[PDB]
DNA sequence: TTTTTT
């Protein structure tokens, strides 16, 4: 009664059979007791081992009882001989679609044909491929074959029908282990790829970072599950030489064993703060303890009578022009005894290097000659004003009238006391209390304070800049920046570990402003801290706003709203570059305080009436008698991705020098960039004619110096495109096979081109 | 042969959703009767249609042009019930091509020949009858009005024709390059089937179940456009339209009926690229990503002047595009120098067709003088050619010469992904360094579905 | 039949310098004494020399110069309103005439000394000096002196100074005041000029706001100070009667002038007015306008100093700051005034022996010498040290060390080999330059004025003849050789030094110290008895004895660079450290917290292995780091304090278009230039000429992140030097200043 | 500017 399904092709030739008997038992069958049937079924000698024989999306009748039929069945079934139209009656595509290997030609064409979907599993629902990839890691033993008949040399339905027939890959231990190792295979695979997908969904699901950060994880952990290396070592784990399942060769796999070792290792490193911080911020403290420290404050931090409320301003408030004059002018009374003669950002690092020099006893400070007054203190804050229609005026002040600037958003303390009586919350008590609320004009109108790189950082100012879907409600919000404290909290007991930030009494505060909730959130500096370094501070907002990301509160709430997951810039921290304050609006908005009440505030009012004192939101305000003081002046450099890190390292582990050491094979400023520049004048002429004969006779002179980027303006230039004022410049980086990128670039101060914008015009090699 | 296995192990999950979302049987009354495609013919204009419901499904496979979403559609064939169809005959083709490079695939045809689009279709009025959608949500029943009416001078002469095709043997219709199709033909498909499951009866229409669309396709890296002749000023104005791709992603209505975040698969590797750079290049292009310096100075080492790309004794075998077909009318000539229908029609008017005459893409890019590929079933030199068309097909070498102002970031990132190594290209102007129209909407889009738990990625 | 008088000569002055007729190849000159009687009276005098070319060409080492030159040179300092500042064309001119008058004076007339009695003689007849002898009777009256302070506000083109200094870069930029002035010397002609002489007797105070303009405040008389006195003089040159107008220096006899803020150009103007007005009446010969200093040479001098080579005839000493004992640099003046001539440091080397004449006498001295110490000289190449020292990476203790020094020795070993050679000299009275060398050297241990002469004149004579060098340094190296085969038998070895100062430990036993007084000074007997021995038998015989100085006993010591020793001895306490380079204010705070660190570093004994020894010393020194850097941040606004010293010879920071606004300021630079590098902006490190800009200063904040890396560097080579010297090798020790504690400053 | 369906 064994059962045969048999593939043919016209005498009929057969090619490719499946053997089978019905299982007498419920459940019997296991993978052991599967393979003895089987290699019981087919006959090691030749053909099968039954009297009575029936043999017949989906890939794809005769009785053979008497001795005659039996008999031309294993004759035609063991070698190959084609069954004549009497026996049946009385009763290149596949050579190259099925491998040009004879384990494929047999066992494939069996399993993807006559047993992949009989027997049910998973193969049913693999392609042709796949099955012939599992058969090529099905790597039993190979006899010579006793003809040396290649599998190539086959032309008809004779040759092919011989080859499979009179194989030793199809009526034994092979024939009977494909179908189980088919199985197996799919089984280790699937566990370790679903585990890896458990892991990366999980991670995708709940990263919350910036866009640009997500891109390079998903490819970067795809390849560490699914690379070279990794797939090449988990096929070769599963691949098998015994086909007998009890001794088969094929062990636990590698991969899912060394990811977990490598980088799912550390995909839980992203995953928690604790581990973010360990592994991603490398922290740089100095301690300094006595009068240094005392030092270090006024000598680095805003004077103390610089941001406390002052009658009238005193201070230089004037445009660009009238303060470039200006600030010459104090030149004319301050070189004489030691200043440096300098002959809109130059004109920020001057007021700004003014502001930085300290006083020198009871002597008037250097500011003074520009400010106009002996009572100044160094240092101070300088501001950017954006006027109307245009124009920066730079604004350096000693005191100002904050409490003028802050009186609308000030409450007196009976208001909020008797709104405490009505609402004895933190929640539902913060949302009463906030629906509760010429360059001289333009200062209490518009005001950016500008970052000194000189002095030292004392608030963590965090610029959230959020992207809406659709209008929000205030609740949602407000609980929104509950989650975004406690978050921040976490993250800063993480960066300051001698601190002591109790995450539900330590003061953090929030100001708001169809396009964007424009967030500022300040933070002070947890004592006995102070953060110095544009670098310190754009790694402390990097560990906030991958901090912030974790916790599932501010996820589950905001989630639904933000388009984009990134909420902090960390560009406003460079030197010279200015943060607009609390309290002031844009030449649209004027942020104004949202109350988000700390859990267990012992002080209510004193919190309210904490967001009216400019210190509270200056980035170098004086620090809120000081034994000790620790300095984090580095969390690291740049904060190359905890990602990309590891895609530097699998940059060249994969794929394989910087600009200075390209130069070395050219012998190496302006003396090899003449010489390019004689390349660039000999094409030129040909390139564009108009202006052939004009840089010719040309000097280069480095303008911008980078590590990967020398620009030389080339002095004496007439635009070569949209011809018509315009600079030519010579770039210096790397080529295509670690070359010079050398290029011909014209800034074009027209208005056809960009203006003051960089463009290229043609990359030689060198 | 470890290339596979990813796509191997990841397409199961594509095939386990296939599966049921083709075997959801309808309740009765949801299934639209013959009596409705009666109706339909009755009607004269799109306007007193009445608001029909006609259910279907979908199932998203997006990526990159070498992301290998042909071997998901390879997978689908071989196991599942399916009818591949493709939105030029060139993808068609390139379809058929590698399906029978694993096993058998019958005759590839366009989704096009499918629900019955003939010769006379080809020049028909497609944007006439005007719609105000009592929308704001839009119900799917507008949408698919509205698709309706933009064809009415399609849908009602093919519903009239039909009152044995592919369409009633199986229920899963695979669409390649599905964004060459604008989203009028989206409605339209599924209409079609019904209408080809009720005149014959179909015993998937006894067994009530609905259409399942399988739309393969780049959604960053292919448009379709919409032309408009205008009969007295002789003025073909050819507008962007909302490709199926981008309908099924960015609708609100779609993506929830469709149910998008259960039924889409983002295949997310090439196999190409071997330039770290170039797949950056890539990668930044294809999600949106902030343009920094480092990239501007990358794309810097491939600018070479405009007289040296248009000057034809330079980059020879190097294919040029240009984003003018005047353009290339002009280059290729520099090359080689290297009764009664007029006046009825006439009279009709109240009172530019060489294009609108033949295979516009040749016949408005030619000089005929020769020096290629077959066109229609009519030659083209494939050395140059449009930045548009060049979405279709993937060439050796590409010099890309840009028009400033007219720069769209996205017509870059076409421009530059057509060729597999970075190498062999080479650009007029630099498409970062210069003022480009950026277009990312879909781009977030996609980054939210790779931000889905229930987003299928494989890479 | 000659008159006699008794007087003391308390200067000698140059009036006038003439080429008489029928002469081609001699130059008389004129000669003013001061002479001054008992009791203090003085009467003006007068002598006649006259040197020949050939002398001329020998004070100058080269035939360049000529008798014209001379002549012509002469003329023109003849008038000062027409043209001041003569000497500034060729310094080395008016040096050699100077030196050869003076030479001519003693030869012809007989032996001269400032401030000594002396037997003087005239001619009626012609009316001039005709033959001076030493006398020995009279207890002569006390040199006296006059206080002078004189301010002047020299309105200075700024531009003029930026231009003749970028002709010549390292130009001091006094030398460019100078020069201003002599190229417009109607500048001198208006000048705030402020004057105040007190005397013992009346005190004269005037004071200008232009200076050919009366005073806008007057003081006292000119006369109460001058007795101007009209000569009549017959010279051999001159047959017709010369009458010469001389400005006796009445009640006083030299100027004292505080060094702090002294302004040649400021005493040139005011001598110059006083020469207009003296010599503005006709009738009479006019005098030399000349002076002398290290403003007057465009690359500077070491020692302030302001020559009168001519009018007025009074000697002007400079004496710089040193309030305290200011009495003493005054002596120290006046006895370097009366023992060298007061050519001294005007005329420089040749107040011994004429340049050329050098080459003469080291010939003459190589002969005279043993045999050996004759090759000797001739193989000795710059620093040859043959000599078994201790490798410079090393360190020795705890041994008993002792530190030797033989006081002058280069200036003793010079003056004996001038002996050798003195025979080999053309004149034997030409041998008087080499008496005041061993007045200078006898003197020497005696009183220290003689000291900073013998440190000055002796470099720079061999400088004149640098053939001196390889017999000075072969001399002292058979010194040397001798010092080392005497120290075996008295334990001491040879582990160090530099010649003349040598240091070397002891084979006693490191516990005993009753008996180790008795070994350190038997050591010291024996090494300076055979010393002087090898001296005696190479011929060479010195004036004042031989002695040896124990400059400490130490117990440990070490040794990192040639010249960098620190020497420590447990028991007291005591230290000394040689080799760190004291560039300025703060160098001096590093090497105390280097003393203080190798203090506490080799209190570290205690028994160890030496690996745990070498990381608890590296952490010590990087602690003392640590406490260096921080108390640099509580004077970082002291820019004085952050100055280095930078030599017009070492390459100097570009100066400033400001500076040379400086006005009565720039005259005070006169050898070093105090440069802090401060910080304006951003990035750029410019440097500020200290000393150049009134104060208070006003500057941006100062670049401590350049000055503290340099102090930091010879911080951490004396520190390796240390480290691998008593520990095993193999530790550079560097402190991570750019990541550790950088962000103080930068 | 702008392809594509028979
Ligand atoms: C070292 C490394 N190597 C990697 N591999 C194999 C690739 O980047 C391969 C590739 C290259 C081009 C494209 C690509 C193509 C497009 F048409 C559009 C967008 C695209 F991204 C996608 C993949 S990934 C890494 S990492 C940095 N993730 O560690
Ligand atoms: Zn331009």
């Amino acid at each position: 009664p064994v059962e045969v399904t048999a593939l043919y092709a016209t005498p009929v030739y057969i090619f490719s059979y499946d053997a089978y008997t019905h299982d007498g038992r419920a459940d019997g069958p296991t993978e052991q007791d599967r393979f003895e049937e089987s290699r019981a079924l087919y006959q090691a000698s030749g053909g099968l081992n039954g009297d009575s024989f029936r043999v017949t999306r989906g890939r794809t009748v005769c009785r053979f009882e008497r001795a005659d039929d039996v008999a031309a069945l294993q004759d035609a079934l063991a070698h190959g001989t084609p069954l004549q139209p009497d026996h049946i009656a009385a009763t290149f595509w596949f050579l190259s679609k099925f491998g040009p290997d004879e384990k494929s030609l047999v066992l494939t064409t069996r399993y993807y044909l006559l047993q992949a979907q009989r027997l049910g599993g998973a193969g049913a629902t693999y392609d042709l491929q796949a099955i012939k990839d599992i058969c090529a890691t099905y790597a039993i033993p190979h006899a010579p074959r006793p003809d040396t008949v290649s599998a190539a040399s086959l032309t008809s339905f004779a040759a092919i029908t011989r080859f499979c027939c009179t194989s030793q890959y199809a009526r034994g231990a092979a024939a009977a282990g494909f179908p189980l190792y088919v199985e197996r295979r799919i089984a280790a695979d699937v566990r370790e790829t679903s585990a890896l997908e458990k892991f990366i969904t999980h991670d995708r699901s709940c990263l919350r970072v910036s866009d640009r950060e997500f891109i390079t994880y998903i490819y970067l952990a795809h390849f560490e599950c699914f690379s070279p290396p990794r797939l090449a070592t988990h096929l070769r784990a599963v691949t098998t030489h015994d086909p007998n399942p009890a001794a088969s060769t094929e062990q636990p796999s590698p991969l899912g064993r060394e990811a977990v070792e490598q980088f799912f290792c550390h995909v839980r490193a992203q995953l928690n703060i604790g581990e973010y911080v360990k592994h991603n911020v490398t922290p740089r403290e100095t301690v300094l303890d006595g009068d240094t420290a005392k030092a270090y404050l006024r000598a680095r931090t805003y004077a103390p009578g610089a941001l406390t409320p002052a009658p009238a301003y005193c201070g230089a408030v004037d445009s660009a022009t009238k303060m470039m004059g200006r600030l010459a002018d104090a030149e004319k009374l301050l070189v004489p005894r030691g200043w440096p003669a300098f002959a809109t950002c130059g004109i920020v690092k001057r007021l700004l290097r003014l502001a930085a020099t300290e006083q020198q006893g009871p002597t008037p400070p250097a500011i003074a000659a520009l400010i106009r007054n002996a009572a100044v203190q160094t240092p101070l804050p300088v501001y950017r004003i954006s006027m109307v229609p245009t124009g920066q005026a730079f604004a350096a002040l000693a005191w100002d009238d904050w409490a003028r600037i802050t009186r609308d958003a000030r409450l007196a303390e009976a208001v909020v006391s008797a709104e405490a009586a009505a609402h004895p919350d933190h929640g539902a008590l913060g949302r009463r209390l906030t629906d509760r609320i010429d360059a001289g004009g333009q200062m209490y109108v518009n005001r950016n304070e500008i970052f000194n790189g000189a002095l030292a950082i004392t608030n963590i100012i965090l610029d959230l800049d959020i992207a809406l879907k659709e209008p929000v409600p205030f609740r949602r919000l407000h609980e929104a920046l509950g989650h975004f404290r406690r978050g921040a909290l976490a993250a800063v007991q993480l960066l300051f570990p001698a601190a002591r930030v109790d995450p539900d009494a330590y003061p953090c505060y929030f100001f708001k402003s169809t396009d964007k909730i424009g967030l500022r959130v300040c933070m002070p500096v947890p004592a006995p801290y102070v953060v110095h370094g544009s670098l310190t501070m754009r790694g402390v907002a990097r560990v906030i706003q991958q901090a912030v990301l974790l916790d599932r509160d501010f996820v589950e709430a905001i989630g639904s709203y933000v388009k984009n997951f990134l909420l902090i810039d960390t560009g406003v921290y460079a030197h010279g570059h200015s943060l607009r304050l609390p309290y002031f609006a844009k030449i649209c908005g004027r942020l104004l305080p949202v109350f988000v009440i700390p859990p267990a505030c012992k002080d209510v009012p004193a919190f309210v009436a904490a967001h009216a004192d400019p210190r509270r939101f200056h980035f170098h305000a004086p620090p809120t008698s000081p034994r000790e003081i620790r300095v984090l002046h580095s969390l690291g450099g740049d904060y190359v991705s905890f990602f990309e890190r590891k895609a530097s390292r699998n940059a060249l582990e994969h794929f394989g020098e910087t600009l200075t050491e390209v130069l070395g094979r050219y012998n190496v400023v302006e003396g090899f960039a003449s010489e390019l520049l004689g390349r660039i004048v000999a094409c030129i002429e040909t390139h564009f004619p108009e202006h052939a004969g004009e840089y010719q006779a040309v000097s280069v002179r480095r303008a911008v110096s980078k590590d990967d980027w020398v620009l030389l303006q080339l002095v004496p230039l007439s635009c070569l495109r949209f011809k018509h004022t315009a600079r030519t410049f010579v770039a210096l980086s790397v080529g295509a096979n670690n070359r010079l990128c050398v290029s011909l670039c014209q800034q074009c101060f027209a208005a056809k081109c960009d203006s003051n914008r960089l463009h290229t015009l043609f990359t030689i090699d060198a | 042969a470890f290339l596979n296995f990813t796509s191997m192990h990841g397409v199961q999950p594509i095939l386990k959703r296939i599966r049921e979302l083709s075997q959801q049987q309808l309740d009765g009354a949801q299934v639209p009767h013959l009596q409705w495609f009666r109706d339909v013919a009755a009607l004269e204009s799109p306007a007193g249609l009445p608001l029909r419901e006609f259910p279907f499904a979908v199932y998203l496979i997006t990526g990159n042009a070498g992301s290998g979403k042909s071997t998901c559609v390879q997978t689908i064939n071989e196991v599942l019930d399916c009818v591949v169809t493709g939105a030029t005959r060139i993808a068609a083709q390139n379809m058929y091509a590698k399906l029978s490079g694993a096993f058998l695939s019958r005759p590839i045809n366009t989704i096009f020949h499918e629900f019955g689009f003939r010769g006379n279709h080809v020049q028909a009025q497609l944007g006439q009858y005007p719609y105000t959608l009592t929308s704001n949500p839009a119900s799917l029943e507008d949408l698919q009005r509205r698709d309706l009416t933009y064809y009415w001078e399609v849908i009602l002469d093919l519903t009239k024709r039909a009152l044995l095709p592919a369409f009633t043997r199986s229920n899963v219709i695979v669409i390649d390059e599905a964004g060459l199709l604008g989203r009028h033909l989206l409605t339209a498909v599924v209409y079609c089937w019904w209408m080809i499951n009720a005149l014959y009866h179909t015993p998937q229409y006894a067994a009530r179940l609905r259409p399942v669309l399988v739309c393969v396709g780049s959604p960053t890296q292919t448009a379709s456009l919409e032309s408009t002749f205008e009969h007295q000023k002789l003025r073909c104005s050819v507008r962007q339209s909302e490709n199926v791709l981008t309908y099924l992603i960015c609708n609100r209505t779609l993506r929830e009926y469709a149910r998008l975040s259960y039924s889409w698969a983002i295949f997310i590797n090439n196999k190409r690229c071997v330039e770290h750079e170039f797949g950056n290049l890539m990668k930044v292009l294809e999600y949106g990503l902030p343009i920094t310096e480092e990239h501007m100075q990358f794309v810097d080492r491939f600018v070479v002047p405009e007289n040296y790309i248009t000057n034809p004794a330079n980059l020879p075998g190097w294919t040029r595009l240009f984003s003018s077909h005047k353009e290339v009318s002009a280059y290729m000539a520099k090359l080689h120098a290297y009764v009664k229908e007029f006046d009825e029609y006439r009279r009709l008017t109240h009172q530019a067709n060489a294009s609108r005459i033949t295979n516009y893409s040749q016949s408005q890019d030619q000089d005929v003088t020769y020096v290629i590929a077959v066109t229609a079933r009519g030659i083209s030199s494939k050395l140059a050619m449009t930045i548009t068309r060049s979405q279709g097909l993937s060439l050796d070498k590409v010099a890309i010469c840009f028009t400033p102002g007219n720069l769209r970031l996205n017509s870059a990132y076409v421009a530059m992904s057509r060729t597999t190594s970075s190498e062999f290209l080479r650009m007029n102007l630099n498409p970062l360094r210069e003022r480009h129209e950026r277009d990312d909407v879909i781009s977030e889009h996609i980054l939210s579905a790779l931000r889905d738990p229930n987003v299928v990625i494989v890479y | 039949d000659i008159v006699w008088v008794e007087e003391s000569v308390s200067a000698i002055t140059l009036y006038a310098v003439w080429l008489p007729p029928r002469a081609r190849e001699y130059f008389h000159a004129l000669v003013y004494f001061v002479c001054r009687n008992a009791a203090g009276e003085g009467r003006a005098r007068f002598a006649e020399v006259s040197v020949t070319a050939t002398e001329l060409r020998d004070f100058y080492g080269s035939a360049d110069v000529s008798v014209q030159a001379v002549v012509a040179a002469a003329r023109a300092a003849t008038t000062p309103a027409a043209s001041p500042l003569e000497p500034l064309e060729n310094p080395t001119l008016w040096r050699a005439l100077y030196a050869c008058v003076l030479a001519a004076l003693e030869r012809q007339t007989g032996p001269v000394a400032l401030f000594a009695p002396l037997r003087i003689g005239s001619d009626p007849r012609t009316g001039l000096v005709v033959k001076v002898e030493r006398a020995s009777w009279g207890p002569p009256a006390a040199p006296r002196a006059a206080l002078l302070v004189a301010e002047a506000n020299i309105d200075i083109d700024p531009m003029a100074l930026a231009a003749r200094v970028a002709e010549h870069p390292d130009a001091r930029l006094a030398w460019a005041r100078l020069a201003a002035i002599r190229d417009t010397p109607q500048c001198a002609s208006a000048a705030s000029l402020t004057v105040n002489i007190t005397t013992g007797t009346a005190l004269f105070a005037r004071e200008y706001q232009t200076l050919a303009f009366p005073p806008i405040k007057k003081e006292g008389a000119f006369g109460d100070l001058v007795e101007v006195c009209e000569v009549g003089l017959r010279p051999r040159g001159h047959p017709q009667r010369v009458t010469a107008r001389v400005l006796l220096p009445r009640d006083y006899d030299y100027f004292v002038s505080a060094g702090e803020k002294f302004s040649a150009p400021a005493l040139v103007a005011l001598f110059r007015q006083w020469h207009t007005t003296v010599h503005a009446a006709p009738g009479a010969l006019a005098p030399v306008f000349a002076f002398l200093g290290p403003e007057f040479e465009v690359r500077g001098g070491p020692v302030p100093y302001f020559a009168v080579l001519g009018f007025p005839g009074w000697p002007t000493f400079t004496v710089p700051a040193t309030a305290e004992s200011a009495r003493d640099l005054v002596r120290g003046a006046a006895a370097a005034y009366a023992a060298l001539l007061g050519a001294w440091p005007a005329v420089g080397a040749r107040v011994v022996l004429p340049p050329r004449a050098w080459p003469g006498v080291a010939s003459a001295a190589a002969g005279c010498l043993l045999p050996a110490v004759r090759e000797a000289v001739a193989r000795w190449h710059p620093a040859t040290k043959i000599i078994q020292l201790l490798d410079p990476p090393a360190a020795v203790g705890p041994v008993w060390t002792a530190r030797f020094c033989f006081p002058g020795l280069r200036a003793q070993l010079l003056a004996a080999l001038a002996d050798l050679g003195g025979s080999g000299l053309a004149d034997p009275h030409g041998r008087t330059g080499l008496a005041r060398l061993d007045a200078l050297v006898v003197a020497a241990p005696s009183e220290p004025w003689a000291g900073a002469v013998l440190e000055r004149l002796v470099p720079d004579t061999c400088n004149a003849c640098p053939a001196l060098r390889q017999l000075l340094g072969g001399v002292m190296a058979a010194v040397c050789l001798q010092i080392e085969e005497t120290a075996s038998s008295v334990k001491f070895a040879v582990c160090g030094g530099d010649g003349g100062a040598f240091w070397g430990v002891f084979n006693v036993d490191p516990q005993d110290a009753d008996a180790a007084s008795g070994v350190i000074e038997d050591a010291r007997r024996a090494i300076e008895t055979a010393v002087g021995a090898v001296l005696r038998a190479n011929a060479v015989r010195l004036r004042h004895p031989l002695c040896l100085a124990l400059e400490g006993v130490y117990t440990h010591a070490v040794a990192w660079s040639q010249a960098g020793v620190w020497f420590w001895n447990s028991r007291d306490n005591t230290d000394h450290l040689g080799g760190f380079p004291l560039r300025g204010p703060a160098y001096t705070t590093a090497a105390g917290v280097v003393r203080d660190t190798l203090r506490r570093v080799l209190g570290l004994t205690t028994a160890c292995v030496p690996e745990e020894d070498a990381l608890t010393a590296r952490g010590l020194m990087e602690d003392a780091c640590d406490r260096l850097i921080l108390d640099a941040f509580n004077k970082r606004l002291d820019a004085e304090y952050w100055s280095v010293r930078v030599s017009p010879f070492e390459a100097s920071d570009p100066l400033p278009p400001t500076a040379f606004r400086g006005g009565a300021l720039l005259d005070a630079e006169h050898y070093w230039r105090r440069v802090v590098r401060v910080c304006p902006g951003g990035g750029e490190s410019v440097g500020v000429p200290v000393d150049l800009y009134p104060r208070p200063l006003v500057l941006p904040p100062v670049d401590c992140a350049h000055h503290l890396r340099e102090i930091l560097r010879e911080i951490e080579l004396v520190f390796t030097g240390v480290l691998a010297g008593v520990w095993g090798e193999g530790g550079k020790f560097v402190y991570p200043f750019d990541d550790k504690m950088s962000f103080l400053f930068a």
